[PDB]
């Protein structure tokens, strides 16, 4: 999803908001904090009703506007308390009540998502892969500045996780795969307009195809 | 008119989601209350100090991290949520390493803490990328023009954590000593460990 969230790249930001080992205060600065993340564990692992992937992708669709004016906890109880309502285990009714007011959701989604790749390759060490160039409306763990470019395997996972674009949206066809790690140089992103030196990218088999 | 929606505080909201869950039966007895103090105790940077200061001590174990990342940081028991699948980088006189999670805030939680407000920042997740070495240098970390940065975006599931370079003049430092001076920022590969005068 070409969402406001896919921020890599994006220019006219100001200054980081820390020093160095400067102090960063608790963990949680509020007494509310803790909850999105405990209650998103709640979701996943004791009620079963979604995955992380889909909390990822409810943030993913909170209005542009909404996403940008809101702190990163408050955007997860947001989606969180989204999801709840879509599958079915809260009313938005309940929740507005019970918090004596507004309580506005993400939006709905506009995709149904993509199952995992049928045609994929199985990619070595020193590889050169280029990212697919698709675009894909519902959830996706590509970030645009990589769609299209080429870099090189330095890592493929000995692990298989389920394709995000399908367990994102809470479908069964999910399969898995391995992720890549790709390095790109900086040129390769952002041409001239870097001072970097190198972007690893850790990307689903299923977004790359063998590079010329 | 670009204006933000009417909405109840925050703290409402967040614990109306709590209770509305909680009245139902859905939330366990002492479930939140016991990962607020996983998330506050368990989860720590002393960790991952603890793993770079071992690392610099044993050539041994800094290979394992280097090769296994998880295997590695399994032998001490660290493996958690968001720190499964462990890949452990390795700083050197030409190539510093830096953490983000552009999309998100993706963090190898266990091991680094949960991430700090900035980290979590729209400044950090749109320039670090594209600018790693004018944001270090923002932030109090000057990394000379002869060493390539190299920037980890955690995409999937791999969770990173940063192998710094063993500063001069800690030549015999017992390991205690050595963790003393890994910081969470160490960790995200935003500093580099100091050395008192
Ligand atoms: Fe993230």
């Amino acid at each position: 999803m070409d969402g406001v969230h896919d921020l890599a790249g994006v220019q006219g930001f100001g200054k980081v908001p820390h020093t160095v080992n400067a102090d960063i205060g608790p963990t949680f600065h509020a007494e509310w904090e803790h909850l999105p993340y405990s209650l998103m564990f709640a979701g996943v692992a004791e009620l079963g009703a979604f995955s992380v992937d889909e909390v990822r992708y409810v943030v993913e669709r909170m209005e542009p506007r909404h996403y940008m004016m809101t702190p990163y906890y408050e955007r997860y109880v947001i989606g969180v308390a989204t999801l709840m309502v879509e599958k079915g285990i809260l009313t938005q009714d309940e929740l507005e009540s019970l918090a004596g007011g507004p309580f506005p959701l993400s939006r709905p989604s506009e995709s149904e998502g993509r199952p995992a790749p049928v045609e994929t390759t199985t990619f070595e060490v020193g590889q050169r892969v280029r990212v697919r160039d698709e675009y894909v409306p519902g959830h996706i763990r590509m970030p645009a500045y990589c769609r299209g470019r080429v870099g090189t395997i330095s890592h493929r996972t000995t692990e298989k996780w389920p394709f995000p674009d399908a367990i994102g949206h809470g479908r069964n066809d999910a399969g898995e795969e391995p992720t890549y790690h790709v390095k790109f140089a900086a040129e390769e992103l952002f041409g001239s307009d870097t001072d970097g030196g190198s972007v690893v990218v850790d990307l689903f088999e299923g977004y790359l195809e063998p590079a010329a | 008119e670009n204006a933000a929606p009417a909405q109840a505080p925050v703290s409402d909201r967040a614990w109306a989601l709590f209770r509305a869950l909680d009245g139902k039966g859905l939330v366990p007895d002492g479930y939140v209350e016991g990962w607020k103090k996983t998330f506050e105790e368990d989860f720590s940077p002393r960790r991952g100090a603890e793993l770079v200061a071992r690392a610099w001590t044993d050539p041994e174990f800094r290979q394992l991290l280097l090769t296994d990342g998880t295997a590695a940081v399994a032998q001490y028991g660290y493996l958690g949520p968001q720190g499964e699948y462990i890949v452990a980088v390795e700083d050197t006189p030409t190539l510093k390493n830096v953490i983000v999670c552009s999309l998100c805030a993706c963090t190898a939680w266990p091991i680094l803490g949960l991430p700090p407000t900035w980290y979590k920042s729209f400044e950090y997740r749109a320039r670090v990328v594209r600018e790693p070495r004018k944001v270090l240098s923002e932030m109090g970390t000057e990394i000379a023009s002869d060493i390539e940065i190299r920037v980890y975006d955690t995409t999937a599931e791999t969770r990173y954590m940063v192998l710094p370079q063993r500063p001069a003049g800690t030549e015999g430092w017992s390991q205690e000593q050595l963790q003393e001076i890994v910081t969470k920022d160490c960790l995200i590969g935003v500093a580099i460990p100091q050395v008192p005068t």
